[PDB]
């Protein structure tokens, strides 16, 4: 439909990323245990 | 800190210095008997009171009928399943609320906290 | 049927399936009207939470919802609650903060500083302001452009308090006058 | 008597040890005294409870209250101590059986009173003291039928729980439906009615 | 002799039983102070007679 | 007068019927009571596995509490608006409450769903017994 | 006092018949008890504590 | 909240973990090893005991949590002792960047002097305004 798509105008350089992923990678251990029980 | 009695009439040994020589002596009052002390802290107390309770836990909780039982954390010395858990619930407490088992097979007392 | 289970407590054993259902864009914003209408009723919040972690995947993964998550969070950012404590008020602002600047950290940084601009100049304590931009200048890094400069400097004088901080206003400063 | 079979059976007096063994034993009271200690409390509460239930040495009355945690089995045998009869359970299982409920039937003519089902261990008065150290069962039925487990260590069960109350709050219909003021003022009024 | 924890004897012998019941007196008040044994209570029905 | 005299043909009364709910009403109400029994359970095995931390200014103990507190409050709430909403127009109970003669919603809700909560001196019942509110539970029970 | 609070919190006894208290281990050496390590075994069973 | 903790009264018992006294005869040197880190450090410029001292060492433990939340430095705690005091104790405390926050005490060498050190614990975990 609108063709292809402009990447976000990037602003700075992530030194570090947001621990946003971190809390991911903590819940996605939570949904494996779970998967466990 | 210890606690040191009298090797004569058995009672408190008091610290004393030496300022002749330096040196920590516990001495017995009203029989001067004289002891070389070693530990060179004569007092402590604490204040946050890190104290386990573990230590004071007795294995023969585990045949008390009111305590619960769980099947969910087996021993580690013994792998017995059946565990007897419970709350300190005293004074130097009443900030967690944690929760420590007893193996509930005899001859095997083995407590844990998780 | 997750969002119409609601018995739910395995939400946390579906993450992964709703992460990975949460990449069709349709599915993503379907589970942020459900998120906005889960957590915009009273009485929410007697957890430990779990919805807004959704909003940080639904965040990362579709640029184009980035208007309608901060249009949530800032009504959730304004909504006064009476059963919680003044404390755990702040501390729930806080956690909005940092879905708000998981939101920044997509490149969505215009909108996101005007509004708390706004709410500064216009309200809400200086210190939930002072804990954004402490955590704005934790991950971001040098260069920069001049759009966000004009934007995040001068919410960045009405406060002394806490290097980041000057690190920033040597750069800006010499490069971005 | 309660002295005399302590003695008997592996029971240190106070006189009798040196202070280094009361550490690790649980000190034994009758009556509030002090009278020795004991290295195996819970084969004595066993022999204990086994006499109180035959009607042995130890008659129906006496409580017997073993602090586990803090290594103490009192004993008391005083008056003034109130008390209450409960089923005997053991092994999640009632020892009232049916042919006690069939002699008891014929009460009459055959002389099985109260008094056999207490001399046959099966019901057993409890004190307050003691019912600190009971696992109590509600009701039978429903309360030490298998389930997801609650609690699988009941040692005693509640004949009816009807008879906590008492004689002007036990001629209340209902009790249990109504707001319990209510029912403190009906057995307020019921001593003051015509009959 | 005989005003001091007549209970445990009134015999000019029982001096070692009032002894050990005075130092369990005490015990029990170190526990307290030190936290171990809960405060008993007034009210609690099982200190009734 | 006029309205006594009236009445002997209206007439007012109040029997079972007016304490009745509609069977979807009751299933409305247990299903409320053990969604917040087990978010209860939550709340306890979430502390026993020191999973809970305290809020600002509060003990662990008190912040289990006001957890268990709100969340059980907020059932008795809950039950209390279906039970009202269950009221037919015709209920005398709703009768006497909607003219202020008597009763409050509160005394409909605890008739008809759940009488709630007990206190004494404003906290849950104590452990009266060593650790125990009676000797029919476990100790260290704090389930509602 | 700045000394009492120095030495800690002690112990008394107020017996029948005494219009005031005694010291605990006064108690103790009445009943015949001189060494303090007699008296404190009497009182704490376990001097690893 | 900073105008909250200069309001709470604060003592030096909210602060502190566990306190100790010990004989240590060699003030020069400790009998406790991660004391003479920085013990060394702060005897290379005796200050009120470059003479005998005497050989009394309150060393005491304070809570690094509570110390920040009250928004303490182990500065302001050794001028307040100096103040409550005068000169006749010396207090000398570990720098503010080792985990066991440690403030040693000592009767300055001038002046029973061990059971007063007790007491001057017990004045100082209760009357003591920080
Ligand atoms: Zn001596
Ligand atoms: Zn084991």
């Amino acid at each position: 439909l609108a063709g292809p798509l402009t990447p976000p105008v990037k602003h700075f350089q992530l030194k570090r990323k947001p621990k946003s992923a971190t809390l991911r990678a903590e819940l996605l251990q939570k949904s494996t245990e779970t998967a466990q029980q | 800190v210890g606690i040191r009695f009298c090797q004569e009439c058995n009672n408190m040994l008091y610290p004393k210095e030496d300022k002749e020589n330096r040196i920590l002596l516990y001495a017995c009052r009203n029989c001067d008997y004289q002891q070389e002390a070693d530990n060179s802290c004569i007092y402590v107390n604490k204040i946050t009171h890190e104290v386990d309770e573990l230590t004071q836990i007795i294995a023969d909780v585990s045949q008390d009928p009111t305590l619960p039982r769980t099947e969910d954390h087996p021993c580690q010395k013994c792998g017995h399943k059946e565990a007897v858990f419970f709350q300190s619930h005293s004074a130097r407490a009443e900030d967690a609320m944690r929760l420590y088992y007893v193996c509930t097979a005899p001859h095997c007392g083995h407590r844990w906290t998780e | 049927n997750l969002c119409c289970n609601e018995n739910a407590s395995e939400l946390v054993a579906e993450l992964s399936t709703l992460y990975q259902c949460i990449r069709f864009p349709v599915v993503a914003m379907g589970v942020l009207k459900w998120v906005d209408w889960t957590v915009s009723e009273p009485r929410y919040f007697q957890l430990q939470p779990v919805h807004l972690a959704l909003l940080d995947e639904i965040s990362t993964c579709h640029q184009l919802l980035h208007p309608q998550v901060l249009q949530l969070l800032v009504k959730l950012f304004e909504t006064e609650h009476s059963q919680l404590d003044v404390m755990e008020q702040l501390e729930l602002k806080k956690t909005l903060l940092d879905r708000m600047v998981h939101l920044l950290s997509r490149g969505y940084v215009l909108p996101v500083v005007s509004y708390i601009r706004k709410c500064l100049e216009k309200d809400t304590d200086i210190s939930l302001i002072r804990y954004f931009v402490t955590e704005v200048l934790d991950v971001i890094a040098p260069p920069y452009t001049s759009d966000f400069v004009q934007l995040f400097l001068p919410i960045l004088e009405n406060d002394s308090i806490a290097d980041p901080v000057t690190e920033f206003i040597a750069h800006c400063k010499s490069n971005f006058i | 008597p309660i002295l005399e079979f302590l003695e008997e059976w592996s029971m240190e007096n106070l006189e009798e040890i040196s202070p280094a063994a009361i550490a690790d034993a649980t000190k034994i009271f009758v009556n509030g005294c002090w009278v020795g200690i004991h290295k195996d409390p819970e084969q004595l509460m066993n022999t204990l409870r086994k006499l109180r239930r035959q009607m042995d040495i130890i008659v129906s009355e006496v409580s017997m209250i073993r602090d586990i945690r803090e290594r103490e089995i009192r004993i008391y045998t005083d008056a003034g101590r109130i008390c209450r009869p409960l089923l005997i359970v053991e092994k999640q299982k009632l020892l009232l059986k049916k042919r006690h409920i069939d002699q008891l039937k014929e009460r009459e003519y055959n002389n099985y009173s109260w008094q056999d089902l207490v001399a046959s261990g099966v019901v057993e008065y409890i004190d307050t003291l003691e019912e600190e150290t009971v696992m109590l069962a509600m009701t039978p039925d429903d309360l030490q039928e298998k389930e997801v487990a609650y609690c699988s260590t009941y040692t005693h069960c509640e004949i009816h729980p009807s008879m906590i109350l008492g004689v002007c709050a036990s001629i209340i219909p209902f009790p249990d439906h109504n707001q319990s003021p209510r029912n403190t003022y009906q057995s307020a009024m019921g001593k003051q009615a015509m009959g | 002799q005989k005003e001091m924890l007549p209970h445990v004897g009134v015999s000019d012998f029982c001096e070692t039983k009032k002894a050990y019941f005075l130092g369990y007196m005490v015990h029990r008040l170190l526990l307290a102070a030190l936290g171990r044994r809960e405060l008993d209570d007034r009210d609690h029905y099982g200190n009734k007679r | 007068t006029v309205i006594n005299n009236w009445l002997l043909i209206e007439g007012h009364t109040i029997g079972i019927g007016d304490s009745i709910a509609d069977s979807k009403t009751y299933q409305d109400i247990q299903n409320t009571i053990k969604k917040a029994k087990q978010d209860v359970i939550e709340v306890i095995e979430k502390a026993h596995n020191n999973e809970l931390e305290p809020t600002p200014g509060n003990t662990l103990r008190q912040t289990f509490e006001n957890q268990v507190n709100r969340i059980l409050n907020d059932a008795r709430d809950k039950t209390g608006s279906s039970a009202q909403k269950s009221l037919s127009e015709y209920n005398n109970f709703k009768s006497m409450v909607v003219s202020g003669a008597k009763g409050s919603k509160i005394n409909i809700s605890q008739v008809i769903a759940v009488v709630g909560q007990q206190n004494v001196e404003g906290k849950r019942i104590p452990f009266g017994f060593k650790h125990r509110t009676l000797p029919h539970f476990i100790k260290d029970d704090y389930g509602p | 006092g700045a000394k009492k609070s120095a030495i800690g919190q002690r112990i008394v006894a107020t017996l029948p018949y005494i219009k005031q208290e005694v010291p605990i281990i006064i108690v103790f050496r009445a009943l015949g008890f001189v060494s303090d390590r007699d008296i404190l075994e009497h009182i704490i069973y376990d001097f690893e504590d | 909240k900073d105008i909250l903790c200069r309001l709470e009264h604060t003592t030096l018992r909210k602060v502190t973990a566990n306190t100790a006294i010990y004989y240590d005869p060699n003030p020069q040197s400790t009998v406790v090893a991660e004391d003479q880190e920085w013990v060394n450090v702060y005897y290379e410029m005796p200050d009120f005991d470059v003479a005998r001292i005497s050989p009394w060492l309150l060393r005491v433990e304070l809570d690094r949590k509570h110390m920040t939340d009250r928004k303490l430095t182990m500065e302001q705690i050794a001028e307040k002792i100096n103040a409550g005091f005068g000169d006749d104790l010396n207090c000398i405390f570990n720098d503010d960047n080792a985990e066991k926050l440690v403030l040693r005490i000592r009767i300055m060498n001038s002046d029973d002097d061990d059971v007063f050190l007790r007491c001057i614990e017990s004045n100082m975990l209760t009357d003591m305004t920080l």
